[PDB]
DNA sequence: CAGTCCCTGTTCGGGCGCCG
DNA sequence: GGTCGGCGCCCGAACAGGGACTG
């Protein structure tokens, strides 16, 4: 067996575990011919070699059809080998995005044919890649081979090829510094500001540089004319767009059909602005079976019709110009949904996106807006290595009041206010000092763990009083219910004295939406008020009427 | 031609496997220039995916520093080698360093590149350099010498360090020198003028052995933030309610605090803005509780076997309070920071500045870095904290969400 | 007193999308 | 078909840690 020009990667097994010993699956006679034809050709090319009985290892093997071709692909079920093979640190940290590409004069894209089969395997590790190929007769013993290159299905094959490919491209990129090479697996995006003449010279130099290591660049996958098909996009000299996305038009929708629908809607939301999957994701909650048929809700049917109408019009994104600033603008779409556009010139979006993750049981729009700015920033540093300037639908005074008064550390980068309704604002403000001439409500409530029964009410300085019995409630729910009573039965200005850290910890965060309906009713009552002052006092200390009422709301 | 000191992990503990977080353009360009230069000097070398270990890497600029500085987040690796730099090659902490009139810090991290690393341990110093928009896969390296920011580097270099400092410690026996991580803390009671002169003498004394900035401190002027009660002449129901709640919370630290006579004033369902005269028995309970807050807590002392914990509170208006403790309510030190960089505009910069100041004081006083309870959401901190870091070490931290109780640590 | 439970937040396992 | 790695989203179940009440 000849020596490959590429240096091999030393691979070990995990300490104290032996190679795989699994029996072969029964294969159809149509896949048997496809494997014997490929195995006899790979053996002639030195990619697999025969092995005798001295190799006690074996692993299953099969084959699937190639897309839009009569050729077959050989795959190995290395599930038992992957478990006992050493762990690898993947070098693929992410996926490149076309919005991060810069305008280059000339662009070329090529693919290496059979990338894994052009990189050698470790000599001491070839023994564990033993498989059997069944014949057309079940009584024939079969031919046993072992891999001399990177097999497909092994958990170390992509990590090894990505690092070995980079080492081959390092000397070329060291001699040609101004040439940009986007290396993703075997797909190569080569671009340069050189003239179209010297560009194809450097391309042929690269196709010969890769040829010296056993990497073939077929002219079939060679691309010299726009539009280029790269990473599932369509690269034009001035714009880009995703390859056509097809949504299923099922008359009856299962759970797996919605998962494929949501998956393509999220993939489409990177350039198509305004995609919403709120009501469609509400169909996936609390469901158990993938094949379970589920009808579409009226809010889900309206959401799907809007997404289909957005996909009808053509959209396109531009490329990144490092000479101009980066701008990101957010909009409050639905209750819990947000959309944004990153651009450098107005209406020429680099890319779009959405953020709608619900964090916590209680929140407000300012919290969700801050979460969106952080998601956009990290996404921007991945693609462009810098933070964009933000156009936020929130008043400068609104944000100033929020972060200065919040007890947590919070901050937004350099941003400016855009007047795009709906505006993000604070719906109520708790006073810092007690209100003079306002009725003072001493609330608090309690419950019983066994009976699930409790009371809730208040006593005021003007003699006002109320106690309400409650069924199927908790100590926390009663303390909230007590404050809700004080808000309901008071004027526009009211002082409320509680002893519930739980109730106070929720209200001071200034939420405008909650998963609990009682909290939303407390929110709705707080918005109606003009001045509200909450105050916490320790319980069981005989404090004011808060002890007199704690005796009324004992049982 | 130097012999390598054999280093092993703690028993039953694999190496660090921490992913690399995204980096800005100015940080990536600085890391590529430094790593290519370090690889040219044989300090590091490229590796492949057969090394399953990885440690995050980013770059910083110290206070008033133009040059970028490579920083590795060896916090996970340091946790997995803890028995080495504490049991075998520990560094004694001088209890007099915190008593000096002036203490200067010097970055001696460049000296660790002179000692080779054990061949079997180099597998764990692996790190990956990311690329913008994932243009190229991860460019991985591993260390061939003693890495900066690893707690095993000053332990191995300690024997070589003492022999270099011996001529200077002999000429200056009253000067205290402590070494923590890539930093050298030099303290002396000399006048500020002759102090910086002795620092320059040590700079040239270290340049002749193959080693430059300085950061001054003044531990004798470090003040603590006690718990203080207001001095009101006219008290309302709302005032006494806040006073009782504050005293009820402070009773967890000072067990002698009583609120019996005070909470008796709040017994009627009175209006919060109503003025209440203090009874004779309540005026005595308040004055006595003020005297207990002046006394030190009973039974508080530093335990070298326990980890330090630091809590920080955002008091607004550029005010930040903190407490250091090993056991709850047994605070070893309290304090408050005010008017730091980013005040009245950037909370994250102030919090980053506060953590650096607190960790620095923890090194001078005890020689340990505390674990911080940060009052910030995890996603907010992990997005911006690298933009304001100006220190060669990184403390451990967790994120808390405690709404304000009775504003205990600030009036 | 240590034991629960009421509550909230986080982490992870698993489905899809997309790329090779 | 039921191979591998990477990134993204959405969900629920399991984990986990603090506060108030109870033998």
């Amino acid at each position: 067996v000849p020596i490959s020009p590429i240096e091999t990667v030393p691979v070990k097994l995990k300490p104290g575990m032996d190679g795989p010993k699994v029996k072969q699956w029964p294969l159809t006679e149509e896949k048997i011919k496809a494997l014997v034809e490929i195995c006899t050709e790979m053996e002639k090319e030195g990619k697999i070699s025969k092995i005798g009985p001295e190799n006690p290892y074996n692993t299953p093997v099969f084959a699937i059809k190639k897309k839009d071709s009569t050729k077959w692909r050989k795959l190995v079920d290395f599930r038992e080998l992957n478990k006992r093979t050493q762990d690898f640190w993947e070098v693929q940290l992410g996926i490149p995005h076309p919005a991060g590409l810069k305008k280059k004069k000339s662009v070329t894209v090529l693919d290496v044919g059979d990338a894994y089969f052009s990189v050698p395997l470790d000599e001491d590790f070839r023994k564990y890649t033993a498989f059997t190929i069944p014949s057309i007769n079940n009584e024939t013993p079969g031919i046993r081979y072992q891999y001399n290159v990177l097999p497909q299905g092994w958990k170390g094959s992509p990590a090894i090829f990505q690092s070995s490919m980079t080492k081959i491209l390092e000397p070329f990129k060291k001699q040609n510094p101004d040439i940009v090479i986007y290396q993703y697996m075997d797909d190569l995006y080569v671009g340069s500001d050189l003239e179209i003449g010297q560009h194809r010279t450097k391309i042929e130099e690269l196709r010969q540089h890769l040829l010296r290591w056993g990497l073939t660049t077929p002219d079939k996958k060679h691309q010299k004319e726009p539009p280029f098909l790269w990473m599932g996009y369509e690269l034009h000299p001035d714009k880009w767009t995703v390859q056509p996305i097809v949504l299923p038009e099922k008359d009856s929708w299962t759970v797996n059909d919605i998962c494929k629908l949501v998956g393509k809607l999220n993939w489409a939301s990177q350039i198509y602005p305004g995609i919403k999957v709120r009501q469609l994701s509400k169909l996936l909650r609390g469901t158990k079976a993938l094949t379970e048929v589920i009808p579409l809700t009226e809010e889900a049917e309206l959401e799907l019709a809007e997404n289909r109408e957005i996909l009808k019009e053509p959209v396109h994104g531009v490329y990144y110009d490092p000479s101009k600033d980066l701008i990101a603008e957010i909009q409050k779409q639905g209750q819990g949904q947000w959309t944004y556009q990153i651009y450098q010139e107005p209406f020429k979006n680099l890319k779009t996106g959405k953020y709608a993750r619900m964090r916590g049981a209680h929140t407000n729009d300012v919290k969700q807006l801050t979460e969106a700015v952080q998601k956009i920033t990290t996404e921007s540093i991945v693609i462009w290595g810098k933070t964009p300037k933000f156009k936020l639908p929130i008043q400068k005074e609104t944000w100033e009041t929020w972060w200065t008064e919040y007890w947590q550390a919070t901050w937004i980068p350099e941003w400016e206010f855009v007047n795009t309704p709906p505006l993000v604002k604070l719906w109520y403000q708790l006073e810092k000092e007690p209100i003079v001439g306002a009725e003072t409500f001493y609330v608090d409530g309690a419950a019983n763990r066994e009976t699930k029964l409790g009371k809730a009410g208040y006593v005021t300085n003007k003699g006002r009083q109320k106690v309400v019995p409650l069924t199927n409630t908790t100590n926390q729910k009663t303390e909230l219910q007590a404050i809700y009573l004080a808000l309901q039965d008071s004027g526009l200005e009211v002082n409320i004295v509680t002893n519930s850290q739980y109730a106070l910890g929720i209200i001071q965060a200034q939420p405008d939406k909650s998963e609990s309906e009682l909290v939303n009713q407390i929110i709705e009552q707080l918005i109606k008020k003009e001045k509200v002052y909450l105050a916490w006092v320790p319980a069981h200390k005989g404090i004011g009427g808060n002890e007199q009422v704690d005796k009324l709301v004992s049982a | 031609p130097i012999e390598t000191v054999p280093v092993k992990l703690k028993p039953g503990m694999d190496g660090p496997k921490v992913k690399q977080w995204p980096l800005t353009e100015e940080k990536i360009k600085a890391l590529v220039e430094i790593c290519t230069e370090m690889e040219k000097e044989g300090k590091i070398s490229k590796i492949g995916p057969e090394n399953p270990y990885n440690t995050p890497v980013f770059a910083i600029k110290k206070k008033d520093s133009t040059k970028w500085r490579k920083l590795v987040d060896f916090r996970e690796l340091n946790k997995r080698t803890q028995d080495f730099w504490e049991v075998q090659l520990g560094i004694p902490h001088p209890a007099g360093l915190k008593k000096k009139k002036s203490v200067t810090v010097l970055d001696v991290g460049d000296a660790y590149f002179s000692v080779p690393l054990d061949e079997d341990f180099r597998k764990y110093t692996a790190f990956t350099i990311p690329s913008i928009n994932n243009e190229t896969p991860g460019i991985r390296y591993q260390y061939n010498v003693l890495p900066q920011g690893w707690k095993g580097s000053p332990a191995i270099f300690q024997s070589s360090m003492t022999k270099i400092l011996e001529p200077f410690k002999k000429q200056n026996p009253d000067i205290v020198i402590y070494q923590y991580m890539d930093d050298l803390y030099v303290g002396s009671d000399l006048e500020i003028g002759q102090h910086r002169t002795k620092i320059e003498e040590l700079r040239q004394h270290l340049l002749r052995w193959g080693l430059w900035m300085g950061y001054e401190l003044h531990p004798d002027k470090w003040t603590v933030q006690p718990i203080v009660l207001p001095e009101k002449d006219s008290w309302t129901v709302n005032d006494i309610q806040k006073l009782v709640g504050k005293l009820n919370w402070a009773s967890q630290i000072y067990p002698g605090i009583k609120v019996r006579q005070l909470s008796k004033l709040l017994r009627g369902t009175k209006a919060l803005t109503e003025v209440i005269p203090l009874t004779e028995e309540a005026e005595l309970e308040l004055a006595e509780n003020r005297e207990i807050l002046k006394e030190p807590v009973h039974g508080v002392y530093y335990d070298p076997s326990k980890d330090l914990i630091a809590e920080i509170q955002k008091q607004g208006q550029g005010q930040w309070t903190y407490q250091i403790y090993q056991e709850p309510f047994k605070n070893l030190k309290t304090g408050k920071y005010a008017r730091m960089r980013g005040a009245h505009t950037n909370d994250v910069k102030q919090l980053t500045e506060a953590v650096q100041k607190i960790t620095t004081e923890s090194i001078v006083i005890w020689g340990k870095t505390p674990k911080f309870k940060l009052p910030i959401q995890k996603e907010t901190w992990e997005t911006w904290w690298t933009e304001y870091w100006q220190a060669t070490w990184i403390p451990e931290w967790e994120f808390v969400n405690t709404p304000p109780l009775v504003k205990l640590w600030y009036q």
